[PDB]
This record gives C-alpha cells, sequence and structure tokens, in this order.
RNA sequence: UAUCUGGUUGAUCCUGCCAGUAGUCAUAUGCUUGUCUCAAAGAUUAAGCCAUGCAUGUCUAAGUAUAAGCAAUUUAUACAGUGAAACUGCGAAUGGCUCAUUAAAUCAGUUAUCGUUUAUUUGAUAGUUCCUUUACUACAUGGUAUAACUGUGGUAAUUCUAGA
RNA sequence: AUUCAUAAUAACUUUUCGAAUCGCAUGGCCUUGUGCUGGCGAUGGUUCAUUCAAAUUUCUGCCCUAUCAACUUUCGAUGGUAGGAUAGUGGCCUACCAUGGUUUCAACGGGUAACGGGGAAUAAGGGUUCGAUUCCGGAGAGGGAGCCUGAGAAACGGCUACCACAUCCAAGGAAGGCAGCAGGCGCGCAAAUUACCCAAUCCUAAUUCAGGGAGGUAGUGACAAUAAAUAACGAUACAGGGCCCAUUCGGGUCUUGUAAUUGGAAUGAGUACAAUGUAAAUACCUUAACGAGGAACAAUUGGAGGGCAAGUCUGGUGCCAGCAGCCGCGGUAAUUCCAGCUCCAAUAGCGUAUAUUAAAGUUGUUGCAGUUAAAAAGCUCGUAGUUGAACUUUGGGCCCGGUUGGCCGGUCGGAUUUCCAACGGGGCCUUUCCUUCUGGCUAACCUUGAGUCCUUGUGGCUCUUGGCGAACC
RNA sequence: CCGCCCGUCGCUAGUACCGAUUGAAUGGCUUAGUGAGGCCUCAGGAUCUGCUUAGAGAUCUCAGAGCG
C-alpha cells in the first residue's frame, strides 16, 4: 500500500446549535451575499479562526524575533493580495481584529456584483455556477473563489457563451430555428 | 527477517532525494556500493528526477545499458548504483561532465564542472593500516584503497585521487587555516575552515567551524570533511558557496529582487 | 478551428536517446479537443522529420476550454524512435503492431501446467499411444 | 474556538449527581440520494475452516545445445543463423498478509563489539604447487560420470518413477 | 587503552587458493613455423577493507492489581574455576567450589476485550482516551518440536514426524494447508469483484528484449473528506421609498414583499458524432447533434410545552393507545399522543444506538472537598517515604566595548557619525587561587631603528640588531 | 395529622449468591511411566569403482587374492 492522499475538513460547526443572537445575524449574511448553507459561513469563520490563532500565537513571542517577522509579513501580505485587509493595518495587530463580512465581500461570488453588470448577487451567482465569467483567459465557475486584488480589472465574460461572444445558446436557437424560421415551410 | 531486505518503498528512503509521496509505492533501494544506503544517490534518481532526461525507468536503462554514461570513467550499467558525494559522473552527451557535491539544503545539485576537473576527485582518509606483507595502506569514504601511501597521510585526512590510476596525487592535512566543507545532519553543505579542533575521550570529537561571515558553529569531526587551502577550494563550489542564508536573506534575494 | 498555434515550451535537447523533449502547448479556439494526429500532421513544419521519426504522445485540456497542456518527444531518425519510444504507443502510431494473445490468468495456467510435466512431454504421448 | 442549561422546594441558597450540548480517520444501523474531486473497506466474535484458479522464476556479444526442432548455414564434415527441453549457475530468506502470544520481553532514543559472521557490489589483491622445481605423467591443455534424449514398462492416483 | 595491525622463528594439515572457463576483433613481430607475443571484455578466484546487513549489547521509560509480601535455589538459582559448544562474549552447557541474587523507592504471582513505537481523537493551559490499520521494528503462518540446502531459514506458496481437523480410494496407499490476491462457509451489529494489466513505481534473474494479483488500472463503495446543481431575469395587479435632468403637472432604470397572471434568456443533470484520456478501456476534461417552464429534471431528515429555534392552529383519541434521553403529557375543550395545515433546524444530507473526548475545578500538579451535606481514621509511638533555620565575597572603581532610539539628517522615508540616557558583555585593580610546569613562542612586544604623508586631541594605518612559554597542542 | 413514614404477612416479575450434583467440558502446570522423529556419533556393509605381485593364447573380462 502507499502513502495516504491526506486530508481535513474545513467547515467547523458551533458549540450551542439553538440561539437566537446567532441564527438571526448569521442568516443575514446568508441573504445579502447568497450564501446556500451555514456551511459556508462555518468554513470562512474557521479560516478566520486559523489565522486569529496563528496572529495570537505570533504575538506572544517578543518582537524583533525571527519567528514573529517572516512568519508576520507573510501571513500579513496573504491577507493583502487576497484583499482583506488594506494597506492602511499592515500591523499584525490588527489581524486579530478583522471580520467574516470583509471575508464574504472578497468572494467572486459578489465580486462579480460589486463591479456590476449582473445586477443581483443572485444572479451573479447563477451566472458562476452556469460556467459564465472568467478572470481572465481561465473561465471559472465556483462562487467561493477569493480575488487576489490584481485580477480584479480583468473579470469579464468568457470567450465561449454569450455576451462576450461566440454561439447563440439552447433557447434562442429554438425561436430562432424552430419557431421564427420555422413559420415559413 | 531471515537476510538481506532488497525492496524499499517510498517514505524510509531519505528526504534529500526529492521524491515525490505519489507516483509510485516504492523507491529505488540503492545497490550495495562503495557509499552508504542514506547518503548517498541513486542513478536513476540523478537522472530522471534532476536532470530531467528520462521519464521512465524503461529510458533510464537504455540510456545506461549503451554505456555512455559512466562513474569514475567506468562502464557501471546497474541501474541503482550508488552515486554519493564527490564523484565525477562522465557523459558523452555533447562531453557533460557532472560533480556531486552538496548544497545549501543538502541536496545532490547538477552542478557542472570542467573538463580538467574531471581527472580528479577527492577521498577523506577512514583508516590507515598495514595489510599483508606488512604494506601500508589508505581507505577512502568509497572504498578506494590505495598501495604504498605517504607516512604523511594520517587519520581523518583528505586525498586527491587520479581515476584514471588509483594513486595520491596530492594530500592535505587537518587543522586549521585550510578551507573545510563539511557535510552530514543539521550542517551538511556548509564550508568554514575549522576554528579549533575538540579531543573528547571515548569517541565523537566536535569540531567548531567558522564561516565567512563569522556565523560559527559545531560538528561531529566523521562528518566534517576538509577540502583545500585558505581561499584556494580544490574543487569547484556550487551557487551558494556553503554559507547557508537565514530565511530573512532568502525572503529578500529569492522572493523579491529575482523578480522580473 | 481557430488560431491552433503549437508552442513547445521547456525544451530540453537529450544526446544521449537523440531526441528532443519538450511541453506542446495549444491553442484552439472554436473546436472540440486538439487531435494528436493532426499536430503529428503539423509538427513537420518547425522540425522536419517526416512523421514517425519525430513522435509525440502525452497530452490534457485546460479548464473550460479553448486550450491544451501536453508533454512530448522528437526523435531524430527512425530506427532510434522504434528502438527508444515505448512498445504501446508505437501501435498508436501505426508502426508495430501488438500479438494480441490470450489472457494472462490463461498464460499463468499454461505455465503452471507446463510446470506439470518434466522434459519435453512428448515421452508421455508416446507411452499413451503404445498403451492404446 | 478559557461559555453552559433543565431535573429534587410551598419558594430559597448549597453539596451532588441525572439528563441535555458539540466532536470523533470509532463503528453499526434507519431513511433519503443528482454532479466533481478524493478515498479506507473480514481488525474487533474467528491466528475458525476453506471448493477452485492464480501469487517466483530466470538469458545476454559472453557457461553446456548433432532436439531425429524451425529456417536455413552460402565463413564452416569441429557447432559457430534461431532455439523448446534439460544440466549448471543464480533467485525463491525480498515482498505481501495478519496480530494470536508477548509487560522489562518486544519496543523507542542511545552507545558498543579491542566478544563476531557478512553472499553480492565497490577497490585492492597469490609470477616460489611436476616440493627430487635429475626425466615426471600431456600442459598445444588431460579423466569420471550423467540429465534431456531413443526405446521397453510399472501403478487407481500427485509436477510417482524403474530399468536398458 | 590491548596479547592490535604486522612481522620473524619451531610446527602440523586429515589439505583452502594459485582460472584444464568463455566470447568480440583480429592483428604486431621475428633467419618464416599452424612459430613468439598481442587488445576489448564476461564470468570465476583466497585474503584484506568497503557496502548490504545480521547477531548480541550499554543506559533510560512502559497498562491495572495488593482480597498477589516474599520469591529464585529440584533436573541453573547469583558468582568463581576450568573445559565443551557457538561465527562468535556469556550459566549457553558440563564437573568442582562458594552461598548468593531480587525486593513494599514496590519484587514474585494474577489480569489485560496489551504486538511496541512513529501517531490519532480532543484541544485555553495542563491533560484524558485510542493506536489491528498505508512508515520503522517484532512475532507467526492450524498446534507444537526437529532438520536439509544456502552467505542468509529453524524458512512453511521447503521437508520431517506426532496431535487436531480433512480429501481421493481399486483399501493397496496417495496428497493437505489462503493470517498472499479474488472468493465460499462459519461467526456475525458489522466489510467490496473467483475483473483487466505489467504501461507506471520498483524488485528478481546468467538480466536494456523475461517474470512479478509486489503493485497499478477499473468496478462494488453515504467509512471518512473537498467543491457544490436542487433555479435566475423581467412584464402585468397590489401597500409603498420615492430616484434621473431638479423647467415643481415628462417616462421608466433599483426596487421592499405579495400574487400558477405572463415574455423571453441562460444553463446544467442526462443522451451522444468526434477527439482526448489510457497497456486497453470506463470516467474526467472537451464539444458537433440533442436535452426546463411544472405530478416537469418535485429533497429530504428530525422537531414545533420547557430545556432548544419554531403552534395555546385544525379534527380524532379520552390515563386507554401512545409520546417521553430528563422534567412530565393522556380521566372526553391534549400549545407534548394520532393525523392534516403552517412554521423551525440542518440541507444531498440528517436521525438512532454503543465507546469515547470536552464541558467534568464530578479526580482537581496547575485545580476539589473533608464542623453540620460523602468524607479527619480512638489516641500516641515509630521504620521507609516526603520535607527541614540561618551562615562560608558583596560593593567600589578603571578602562575596553556591542545593542536600542533622535538632533549629527553633510546620501536622496534610509542613517554617513558620534555626544546622549537605558540595556546586556569583556578584561584589570581593589588582601581575592582565573589548575601548575616544560620543547617548539620567548606570544599578549619593559625589547627600539628614522618612528610620522595624522586641527597646538594619550582617540588612530607603520617598523629594527634583539625581550616576560600557554593564543595552540 | 385525616399529615408523613417504619417493619411482620400474602402476591406478579426479575436478580445475583449458595448449590443437590462424590455436574460436565475445556484449558495452563505437573508426580510417575512411555516416548515417535530427524540430527550427532560407536558400528554395518547390499552395491558401484581404481590399483597390484597375478591369470590367457604377443587402454583383453578369462582364476582369485590383497591394497583402496
Amino acid at each position: 500500500p502507499r502513502a495516504p492522499r491526506t486530508y481535513s475538513k474545513t467547515y467547523s460547526t458551533p458549540k450551542r446549535p439553538y440561539e437566537s443572537s446567532r441564527l438571526d445575524a448569521e442568516l443575514k449574511l446568508a441573504g445579502e451575499f447568497g450564501l446556500k448553507n451555514k456551511k459556508e459561513i462555518y468554513r470562512i469563520s474557521f479560516q478566520l479562526s486559523k489565522i486569529r490563532r496563528a496572529a495570537r500565537d505570533l504575538l506572544t513571542r517578543d518582537e524583533k524575533d525571527p519567528k514573529r517577522l517572516f512568519e508576520g509579513n507573510a501571513l500579513i501580505r496573504r491577507l493583502v493580495r487576497v484583499g482583506v485587509l488594506s494597506e492602511d493595518k499592515k500591523k499584525l495587530d490588527y489581524v486579530l481584529a478583522l471580520k467574516v463580512e470583509d471575508f464574504l465581500e472578497r468572494r467572486l461570488q459578489t465580486q462579480v456584483y460589486k463591479l456590476g453588470l449582473a445586477k443581483s448577487v443572485h444572479h451573479a451567482r447563477v451566472l458562476i455556477t452556469q460556467r459564465h465569467i472568467a478572470v481572465g483567459k481561465q473561465i471559472v465557475n465556483i462562487p467561493s473563489f477569493m480575488v487576489r486584488l490584481d485580477s480584479e480589472k480583468h473579470i469579464d465574460f468568457a470567450p465561449t457563451s454569450p455576451f462576450g461572444g461566440a454561439r447563440p445558446g439552447r433557447v434562442a436557437r429554438r425561436n430562432a430555428a424552430r419557431k421564427a424560421e420555422a413559420s415559413g415551410e | 527477517a531471515r537476510g538481506p531486505k532488497k525492496h524499499l518503498k517510498r517514505l524510509a528512503a531519505p528526504h534529500h532525494w526529492l521524491l515525490d509521496k505519489l507516483s509510485g509505492c516504492y523507491a529505488p533501494r540503492p545497490s550495495a556500493g562503495p557509499h552508504k544506503l542514506r547518503e548517498s544517490l541513486p542513478l536513476i534518481v540523478f537522472l530522471r528526477n534532476r536532470l530531467k532526461y528520462a521519464l521512465n525507468g524503461r529510458e533510464v536503462k537504455a540510456i545506461l545499458m549503451q554505456r555512455h554514461v559512466k562513474v569514475d570513467g567506468k562502464v557501471r550499467t546497474d541501474t541503482t548504483y550508488p552515486a554519493g558525494f564527490m564523484d565525477v559522473i562522465t557523459l558523452d552527451a555533447t562531453n557533460e561532465n557532472f560533480r556531486l557535491v552538496y548544497d545549501v539544503k543538502g541536496r545532490f545539485a547538477v552542478h557542472r564542472i570542467t573538463d580538467e576537473e574531471a581527472s580528479y576527485k577527492l577521498g577523506k582518509v577512514k583508516k590507515v593500516q598495514l595489510g599483508k606483507k606488512g604494506v601500508p595502506y589508505v581507505v577512502t569514504h568509497d572504498g578506494r584503497t590505495i598501495r604504498y601511501p605517504d607516512p604523511n597521510i594520517k587519520v581523518n585526512d583528505t586525498v586527491k585521487i587520479d581515476l584514471a590510476s588509483g594513486k595520491i596525487t596530492d594530500f592535505i592535512k587537518f587543522d586549521a587555516g585550510k578551507l573545510v566543507y563539511v557535510t552530514g545532519g543539521r550542517n551538511l553543505g556548509r564550508i568554514g575552515t575549522i576554528v579549533h579542533k575538540e579531543r573528547h575521550d571515548g569517541g565523537f570529537d566536535l569540531v567548531h567551524i567558522k564561516d565567512s561571515l563569522d556565523n560559527t558553529f559545531v560538528t561531529r569531526l566523521n562528518n566534517v570533511f576538509v577540502i583545500g587551502e585558505q581561499g584556494k577550494p580544490y574543487i569547484s563550489l556550487p551557487k551558494g558557496k556553503g554559507i547557508k542564508l537565514s530565511i530573512a536573506e532568502e525572503r529578500d534575494r529569492r522572493r523579491a529582487q529575482q523578480g522580473l | 478551428s481557430d488560431a491552433v498555434t503549437i508552442r513547445t515550451r521547456k525544451v530540453i535537447s537529450n544526446p544521449l536517446l537523440a531526441r528532443k523533449q519538450f511541453v506542446v502547448d495549444v491553442l484552439h479556439p472554436n473546436r472540440a479537443n486538439v487531435s494528436k494526429d493532426e499536430l503529428r500532421e503539423k509538427l513537420a513544419e518547425v522540425y522536419k522529420a517526416e512523421k514517425d521519426a519525430v513522435s509525440v504522445f502525452g497530452f490534457r485540456t485546460q479548464f473550460g476550454g479553448g486550450k491544451s497542456v501536453g508533454f512530448g518527444l522528437v526523435y531524430n531518425s527512425v530506427a532510434e524512435a522504434k528502438k527508444f519510444e515505448p512498445t504501446y504507443r508505437l501501435v498508436r502510431y501505426g508502426l508495430a503492431e501488438k500479438v494480441e494473445k490470450a489472457s494472462r490468468q490463461q498464460r499463468k495456467q499454461k505455465k503452471n501446467r507446463d510446470k506439470k510435466i518434466f522434459g519435453t512431454g512428448k515421452r508421455l504421448a508416446k507411452k499413451v499411444a503404445r498403451r492404446n
């Protein structure tokens, strides 16, 4: 037998499942950004959790330490390239603060809506999950993504499928051919 | 378990062959050879993974079986032959020559060498005793015994070997003021000339070493192996020069300065 | 078909096998897949060695579409290609023909039967003939 | 992500459990079941029993091939193209499988063999044996067999084997 | 560190080795004969090292149990002598001699649903539980015991016998082992196909060209994970914010929701030409030709008294049937049962068991409690164990001197450069011992030749006729 | 206080323990007695095969005997 392909779960469930404060507040996010499940929210809060604990572990050691410097600069720069944390607070103490809202803002589901063109966030999600849109030459079909700052200006419709160009589609084929042209025998 | 182990899995083999976890269960066990199992590097590993010439084992065998390539300027047709530290891999592919020397991270880089350097190699003398009929002899790290040596050559010293002939062209004594490479373990693939030696009765002579930046350290003498005189190394060193940069200098040079 | 545009990236010359090895990258908007046979036809525009002498193998399409990556070889002469290339690729190229013989377990059964007979075994048959 | 909440009283505050709660590369089991990637899967009772088939064989320019084989040697009445079979030499002690026993035993880290065996690689390595090296037998290099084989059989039967 | 490597004598050998081996190209020579020499290898070949290892071995650590306090010493116990035996040391085993070795800092016995580690689960920190399982090591191939052969086995896809099961049969004998792959039976709460293939990654062979359920490739696969379709957009009729140019009485982008009223648009799931993929296929990734408007291509699984989020809605049942993890509901108006309406949770996934972790500061070293809630032993002695007063050189300086930050920013936010406060170091003197003594040193320069290319600065590049032995062994 | 609650007695279901059985089965350890099998040796020599004084007529068994 060969070595195992390693794995570990990304979502992390809450402790108290029925709570009035959490259920009401978390569902608003889901309604605004258009998240299908609570699992996605929990995933985002798990990544965020990992970042937080890492930052705490960096901060327990002294300043001007080899471990604290390097890791801090790379963590911070990772959080900058994705665009969650802006340029003003690049201090390592600020990454402890942060919030889930910023993370969901940085998802490609809503970055199409924040650009515009897709009207509603739900519509944008539909566009993404139905093979439309692209980061550059590379096509993307997944709502969750994290756009990497430089990628922002290159987001547009893909060459394949309409809006960008190419053929019309199925419904339009049926309207143009099976209905409109087929009237004349 | 009832005799020698012929098979060898991935994972059990050393980390410094850069063997990917997947794309196979097993690894090439190095054949019984000059060098040890864990330190050395198979020829297959040197071909398909490092140099990228061959893809499969098939291709490697087809390259080796037509002579062409040769360790120590000798046929060497077996697939998993242990090419270890400081060995000349002579190829007929556009007159290319290769020396196995350690890197910053304790690996075997594709370090090319001149046609003049291909003539000779080095070797750490491990013991010197009388053989039969009172004839003295030395033994290098790769088992290359040399009959009728110079009495100056004592244990722990280096010998320059001529390959074409089993002879001693030169010898270098073991002390400070010499360029001193270091193999084995934590400080593997570094150079710092020796500051001073330490005796310690009952084995293990920890030597003190001081690199060009004066970041001193200590290593065990068994893993220490010298090279040449101060500012005059008898072999051409690779990129890095046996210094070892910290992670800060790495993030300055290897992911900031080098970019377009 | 549109563009096509063959790009042989990561070129390594291999003197010890008498070939070159390279990464074939293709830009193919407005067509499904790349097709190896067409690339064999059109790779000779840059290298010039007929087709069977060259060879290629090894592809995969990029996500979405319009593009394909691949890994391939170009041998100089035909004989070299024949002797160095794996046997199965020759069948794909149409040079060699694999002898489609019995199943693996069937062959193993045959081997066992041969183990069970000592010597040539014509003696046993002759003994049976004398018996009846 | 350093958290609690209901249950004993007429109501209270406590000791103190009970139940709730989330996780599980810990399993089963119920219902439900569209996609992609990735994947452990007769361990637990039972190292309980097993039909049957398969899992270790092995060739180059280079040990032995008048196969009474094939296709022919076109350099071969010494073989000197290929080559089943057998002899020889290696391999079969690696692997893969399971965990029953086993508590200072295995085991980990850590020494040591100046208490030793070590096929094989790898590098070195015995010009002095006709001990009457004054005839001594050939050293232009000699003898003992014996498988495959041809043919005669034995037994109900097994990769049983007998003579010649 | 040696009776070591090694050498040289006196010896024995019942006899180790010193190629009677094989292939490619065929030459270079000589007073010229099937003459003398001749390259490139392959495989053998004794010893020595090397490699692969193997075997023993030092120390240190392991799960519960004193309703397991004495065990080991007979036919080995601990030690010594001498042998035998091993590749070897050694009670390993003989004959003799001695009386030891272990232990309540817990031996010896018993249990373990105990192979040991690397690890896994949980996590504030400390911990507790698991580790048959993909890597290392061990052990065994039904139970035991013995052995051939090889370098290597006490081998089991080698053998031998006895025990237990169990097969063919002419009864005369003959052949057995899956805890290898795939399966069949048993036991089960519990687990997959008698599939393809050496193309990979390796391994074995006299070996690039063979063989390998080693392994890899499909299938079965809700054990676990990752991503993630289950529908978006308008128009019309409603209760509205009211927005664009602010020519306040022009028409519709954004709309907050409710409306089987309606019009197009985009797709997948799925069918499949082709190609790719591959040992060869299946998938995936692609993509011609097709494939959404409702019983369409419909998503469930648990709940709705409290804990815990959501119902005092509608009918049946009437302490009955039942629900209920807990408290409690049901005796004829049930916000807990049975259904239906509507709602809530999680959402291609939820519920139910048993084990376990957290919460459990309900095991507590960190971190519990012991007046009355369970708990201080009747009291004292006392061995082990645990713990146990203070006191045995601080201060003062002298320099040398790195690290912090700002004027010095004379370089264009960095810092050429030092005063400045703080922070850690190194020497020396203060009665202060920082092991000593000797051959290379007369070295850290009282030896001084001209001492100068250094703002009237004891802050800093040079050098002759030569001096205080630890800066190294 | 008609409040709570303690036990002798009858009554359904279970639960361990004791145990008639000089139960029965299975395991480890062992007194005494017996002990296959290979392996090592003391012997044994069916048979095969060399040498030689020596048998037969000019690497010939025809007698045997010794040496192996």
